[PDB]
């Protein structure tokens, strides 16, 4: 197991590699976390806002 | 290297700060390596964070022995200046230790974060 | 061969010249016991061993020395004390000795006479007569 | 004869301590860092204490006596013999057995955790009692070099 | 909401924080001329943006958010320059970005200067930001712990000479700093200097006049004379 | 507080041991 | 362009106090850490 | 009580003893002995002693042989200072003035102890010579001779200016650097008195090193002490403390940076130059006099610490040329550049390299040529400087009415120079936009 | 690097400062029946049993 998120609400929904060593995840908790598979470490958590459209905040 | 329990997550260590900045301000908290190792010792620490970035990394070694032979959780932070003024020092806090009490949303908020601490070992 | 002086110059006295140099009286807590034991050394040997009336108004000696007897070389078998009764102080060895029940006979009769009339009895008059 | 032994025990207690600890033996020096140990049982037993307690090893009866019956606790243990803290006088003593003893404590820890590649020189591998020793040194002639109260200077009138 | 903006030094160009804070911050950036959204920048953070400040030669800006992450984010290539962070800031209150002959990649200002809700102020020279890479982990020219409470004001002079601090939740906390030489300047504000509860400052626009805005609501005015 | 946290020390030690020897004395088998 | 050097004087004070008057290094050794103490040279 | 203050000043200012206990007890200070042995000494037996050690004194150093006449001499032993008239007291004065500066080199020494024990216990000079006698222990104010010196001082003797020892009189411990250089900040008095001694010894030659560093260090933390006093930032007071620091410094600074003789005292009067011309703001043409006095002032011993100095003092200068005789004993240093490229490791030399190009080029001289090619090709100036100084030198050459040879010569070797420092040349060129063929072709034809 | 020397050591160390001292006092009380004032005038031990060597 590379890394798990601190909060256990995020559940990962989505997974699509850059290159060889570079894996990104969306998550439901309105991130996309960008994660390296060698040392299971995390590059950036890119972020989204809430949703404006309707209720239910995380996008 | 030998800072395996590391809190990288930039989240997590926005929740550590802020639970140890609480603590402060509750009082419940002891700062720097020999009170750490003081309040370890004794027992009355409920979660002891470390910090990564000591120049000589071995002079907090000796803490996760303690903790292992205590069983308490032990987490690193990246900057203990960023430890140092989240205790609110002005010093730099290479070890941070922070205690628990009978009744407290604080000690609500001991047991979520020893929680993460766990997932993250 | 001739060196410059180390210049030193910045009431009663501590040890006795002509007594040997004994030290003036660490007055401890302890030590005050032992005093107070030794002016009234009379009770503690409940009238088989009478004293000296030695009473000054202060019984604390300016200059004093705690000892302890070392031994005698003729006398061995009863003139010395076991490991068991080898005591700190001078009044742990007077509780470690017996009669202690003896003085806390005393002491009973002794409250027995001075509870004798004073206001125990005359709250005892009062409801005697209340009722 | 015993004599002799006892000289060339006290410098193959001086080897040996140079070879563990480095750094506590360029702090205090061989003779209290053995007698740290010893009482601390061993190295990585001395190493899991905190500055206060390795300030007062040793010392431990008048601690205990002091702390059950509400005195003032000693400033000091078994580091009053060592070197650091006997040039000083006065309240300055106690200051400096502070400061040496924490310096203690961070030296105790990496001579007991740190790791060195095995071609690493003695005046490399005592690197951080080097520099605790001298800035501890030069706290201690600041401490020492205090300068005393000023006063009026009065002639001979009063004025 | 549209409380907090900044208009760009060479006027073409008005950035407004967007009120949209969860776990990152963006500001809508609108031209000045028809009042039209034209770009937008976002950052990651955890309550968003703290305060951001336009580049001097107007393209860009810096973004500091709470948490620490400190974004420069160009108006040309119109995606972030690059990321950094505030040394040890458990979270960025205000900032301020001045100076002359600064890196010309990054609008050629000179100082930034970060104030934390702790009350420590760090002023980082920009020409130390480069490693276009941009070094995660700078170390600040001078760290200033000077103030206890959190800084809730900052403003450089207009030629970056001075640098005016100050902390509104303190009677007469306010400190002014020398640049290039990063030294709080003892002889004021003394112990009589009538600040107040300081709320606001600016500078002139040849920096001779301090002008001093406190909560109760009464400007004064302090000619800089060097 | 010296005196209290030295006699929380002796109180810890005996509370351990004594919860030790509790235990010793008197779904969970599959 | 140049300003005056700021130095705290207790640096100074550990200069000229790391010894005593005799037994000090000699006067050119102690100008250039005076003057190597106050060069503006980043 | 006027009257017991009339009294009390009286007895103050008496000097010889008038009753029996006094005489003992004035008999009983010394040095060396204790005072329970001290009282029952005779003057033969201290002069056996104390004569000793002068025979080794005079034969450590040679010069101690006058007085080897007139104060250590067996008609000495009887010679009561409080029975001889004023000038006769004057000349004892100024004899014991002279003993002092030669003997305080060799202070450490119990033979120069047993030779001042001898002053103290025959002539009282600790009552009769207080200043000069606390001045030469002064540098020695962390020893025990120190210790036992304070200890036998009288407390009403003592100057003014050295009342700072009183609590260091009361409990005898050794006072510190911190209190002498702090009560130099305070009194100007510490300091006029400190540096009067020494540069009355140094105009004598009896300086020694421990000496010299005292004075350099006691100085240089005074006028740092002073500088971070006088500083106010009102402009009146800051101009008038300015010129009151300059009024209590100058006498002493303008004869130490051009005693010739004494290399270390001139290089500690560098230092204390160094320090105030980079903290204290100061002006203009007070840093072109003390340049033009240490350009005057400076040996061969003492030259790379006054380029040091000079470094400095022309880098926090507002103006961009050097006054002239600068630039003329500049000339005269040997080892120009690569000396400033030496110090330019360590410390900016740009804006002293500026001005001495610039001086050079005020000159219709043409001697300076190497200097000024060096200089130029040095890497040392930066761009613009390096611009404008090569458009003073053309402009020159448009000026001048031989001559005219040697400057296209030396500006067709800067045009065909090798670096950045020549295409910051031909860049200067291409912008005063005047032809570089034009004067070619005219030198070359 | 093992520190059970380093205990046993020490231990010994003071246990030999003991011994030794009491065995200099003892040829001390053993010599002086023969020299006495040598007792007095050499009051370090060392140097004393070298004397009486």
């Amino acid at each position: 197991t590379l890394t798990r998120t601190p909060s256990k609400k995020t559940k990962f929904v989505s997974i699509a590699f850059q290159s060889h060593n570079i894996v990104i995840v969306g998550c439901s908790n309105s991130t996309i976390c960008a994660y390296d598979v060698r040392t299971g470490t995390m590059l950036r958590q890119m972020t989204l806002g809430t949703d404006l459209t309707g209720g239910s905040k995380n996008i | 290297s030998a800072a395996w329990p590391k809190a990288e997550d930039p989240a997590l260590v926005q929740e550590l700060l802020d639970c140890v900045q609480q603590a402060s301000h509750y009082r419940q908290l002891k700062k720097g390596a020999n009170e750490t190792t003081k309040s370890v010792n004794r027992g009355t620490s409920e979660l002891v964070i470390l910090a990564a970035d000591t120049q000589p990394l071995s002079i907090v070694l000796h803490i996760p022995l303690i903790c292992e032979e205590k069983n308490v959780p032990y987490v690193y932070v990246p900057s203990k200046v960023a430890l140092g003024r989240a205790c609110g020092v002005s010093r730099a806090v290479i070890a941070v230790s922070l205690t628990s009490n009978e009744a407290s949303d604080l000690n609500s908020k001991i047991r979520a974060l020893r929680d993460k601490v766990e997932r993250l070992a | 061969e001739l060196s410059v002086r180390v210049p030193q110059l910045p009431g009663p006295p501590d040890t006795l010249s002509d007594w040997y140099n004994i030290p003036r009286t660490n007055l401890t807590p302890e030590l005050k016991r032992d005093l107070q034991l030794l002016r009234m050394r009379d009770v503690v040997a409940m009238g088989k061993q009478f004293f000296k009336k030695d009473n000054r108004k202060d019984f604390v000696p300016e200059y004093c020395q705690v000892g302890t007897i070392i031994a005698g070389a003729t006398d061995g078998v009863s003139g010395r004390l076991t490991r068991k009764e080898r005591k700190r102080t001078i009044v742990e060895e007077v509780l470690s000795s017996d009669s202690v029940s003896k003085y806390k006979r005393k002491y009973h009769e002794i409250q027995e006479h001075k509870k004798s009339g004073r206001k125990g009895y005359y709250k005892k008059l009062m409801a005697a007569r209340k009722r | 004869e015993r004599s002799e032994y006892r000289r060339q025990l006290a410098e193959y207690l001086q080897n040996r301590m140079k070879a563990i600890s480095p750094n506590m033996t360029e702090l205090i020096g061989a003779l209290v860092g053995a007698r740290l140990i010893a009482h601390s049982g061993s190295l990585v037993n001395l190493a899991k204490n905190p500055g206060s307690t390795i300030q007062i090893l040793g010392a431990e009866k008048a601690l205990f006596r002091a702390l059950k019956t509400k005195h003032a606790t000693p400033k000091y243990g078994i580091i009053y013999h060592a070197s650091l803290v006997g040039q000083a006088s006065g309240p300055n003593k106690g200051k400096i057995a502070r400061q040496l003893a924490a310096k203690i404590a961070l030296s105790v820890r990496t001579d007991a955790f740190e790791d060195f590649p095995e071609n690493a020189d003695d005046e490399t591998r005592a690197a951080v009692g080097i520099q605790a020793r001298a800035k501890l040194e030069n706290n201690l002639r600041l401490l020492e070099g205090k300068p005393l109260n000023k006063g009026v200077a009065l002639g001979p009138n009063g004025i | 909401t549209m409380e907090r903006f900044r208009v760009s030094p060479c006027g073409r160009y008005m950035a407004l924080v967007a009120s949209d804070k969860k776990g990152g911050g963006m500001l809508n950036i609108i031209n000045v001329g028809t009042m039209q959204w034209i770009a937008q920048a976002r950052i990651d953070g955890r309550h968003g943006v703290a305060d951001f400040a336009w580049w001097s030669d107007g393209n860009g800006l810096t973004i500091a958010g709470r948490d620490g992450q400190v974004t420069e984010w160009s108006m040309i290539t119109r995606r972030t320059v690059g990321i950094w962070r505030d040394e040890g800031s458990i979270g960025g209150t205000v900032m301020a970005l001045g100076g002359r002959n600064g890196p010309a990649e990054l609008g050629g200002d000179r100082w930034v200067a970060i104030g934390s809700n702790s009350g420590i102020l760090n002023v980082y020279d920009r020409n130390d930001l480069i490693e276009i890479r941009i070094k995660k982990y700078p170390t600040p020219t001078r760290v200033f712990e000077q103030l206890t409470t959190s800084i809730s004001v900052v403003a450089f002079s207009p030629d970056g000479q001075l640098l005016a601090f100050g902390s509104q939740h303190k009677k007469d906390a306010l400190r002014l700093v020398h640049l290039p030489s990063c030294t709080v300047y003892r002889n004021w504000p003394t112990e009589q200097t009538p600040l107040g509860r300081v709320t606001a400052i600016a500078f002139s626009s040849k920096s001779d006049v301090l002008a001093v805005g406190n909560d109760v609501g009464r400007v004064r005015l302090w000619e800089i004379r060097g | 507080l010296g005196y209290v946290r030295t006699m929380r020390n002796i109180a810890a030690k005996e509370l351990k041991e004594l919860e030790e020897r509790y235990v010793l004395a008197g779904p969970k088998k599959i | 362009d140049t300003h005056a050097v700021v130095v705290a004087p207790q640096r100074l004070a550990e200069i000229f106090n790391a010894a005593p008057a005799f037994a000090m290094p000699p006067i050119e050794d102690v100008f250039y850490q005076v003057a190597s103490l106050f060069s503006t040279k980043p | 009580s006027s009257l017991a203050q009339q009294l009390a000043q009286i007895a103050a200012n008496s000097r010889s003893s008038f009753n029996v206990k006094a005489l003992k007890a004035s008999h009983s200070k010394s040095l060396i002995w204790e005072p329970r042995v001290a009282v029952s000494q005779t003057f033969a037996e201290i002069y056996s002693q104390c004569y000793e050690g002068f025979k080794e004194l005079c034969h450590l150093d040679s010069r101690f042989v006058p007085f080897d006449a007139t104060l250590f001499s067996a008609q000495s032993q009887e010679v009561d200072r409080t029975q001889m008239t004023a000038e006769e007291n004057a000349a004892l004065d100024k004899r014991v003035d002279s003993f002092l500066h030669l003997v305080g080199s060799r202070l450490r020494l119990m033979p120069a102890i047993k030779a001042v024990e001898w002053l103290i216990r025959r002539f009282r000079i600790h009552e009769f010579n207080t200043g000069t006698l606390l001045a030469t222990f002064l540098p020695y104010h962390t020893i025990p001779a120190f210790v036992t010196l304070l200890s036998i001082l009288p407390v009403q003797r003592i100057p003014i200016e050295y009342r700072f020892l009183d609590p260091y009189i009361k409990s005898l411990t050794p006072p510190p650097r911190a209190a002498i250089v702090q009560q130099a900040t305070n009194r100007p008095d510490l300091l006029s008195a400190i540096s009067r001694y020494t540069l009355d010894s140094c105009r004598a030659k009896q300086e020694y090193p421990g000496l010299i560093s005292f004075w350099g260090g006691i100085m240089a933390e005074a006028v740092n002490g002073m500088i971070d006093k006088m500083r106010s930032g009102r402009r009146a007071i800051q101009l008038e403390n300015d010129h009151l620091l300059l009024q209590q410094i100058g006498p002493v600074l303008s004869e130490a940076m051009v005693m010739k003789d004494v290399p270390g005292i001139q290089i500690a009067s560098y230092m204390v130059v160094a320090i105030l011309a980079a903290k204290g703001s100061l002006n203009d043409n007070i840093l072109t006099a003390f340049m033009e006095q240490l350009v005057h002032g400076w040996t061969v011993d003492t030259l790379r610490p006054g380029l040091v100095c000079l470094t400095m003092l022309a880098q926090h200068r507002s103006a961009k040329q050097l006054s002239g005789r600068v630039a003329k004993a500049v000339i005269k240093v040997p080892d120009l550049v690569s000396s400033l490229r030496d110090i330019s490791k360590e410390h900016q030399v740009d804006k002293l390299a500026n001005g001495l190009v610039l001086a050079f080029v005020d000159r219709g001289d043409i001697r300076t040529l190497p200097v000024i090619n060096s200089l130029l090709l040095s890497e040392l100036l930066q761009e613009k400087q390096a611009k404008v100084a090569y458009k003073a030198l053309l402009l020159a050459a448009h000026k001048i009415d031989n001559i005219r040879k040697q400057v296209g010569s030396a500006l067709v070797r800067l045009s065909q120079a090798e670096g950045d420092v020549g295409d910051a040349i031909r860049t200067a060129i291409q912008e005063v936009d005047f032809n570089i063929e034009e004067l070619e072709l005219k030198l070359g034809a | 690097k093992v520190d059970v020397m380093i205990v046993h050591a020490v231990a010994l160390l003071d246990e030999l400062d003991k011994e030794l001292n009491v065995m200099a006092m003892r040829v001390k009380e053993w010599y002086g029946w023969h020299f006495p004032e040598l007792g007095k005038i050499l009051p370090d031990n060392l140097s004393y049993a070298r004397v009486v060597l």
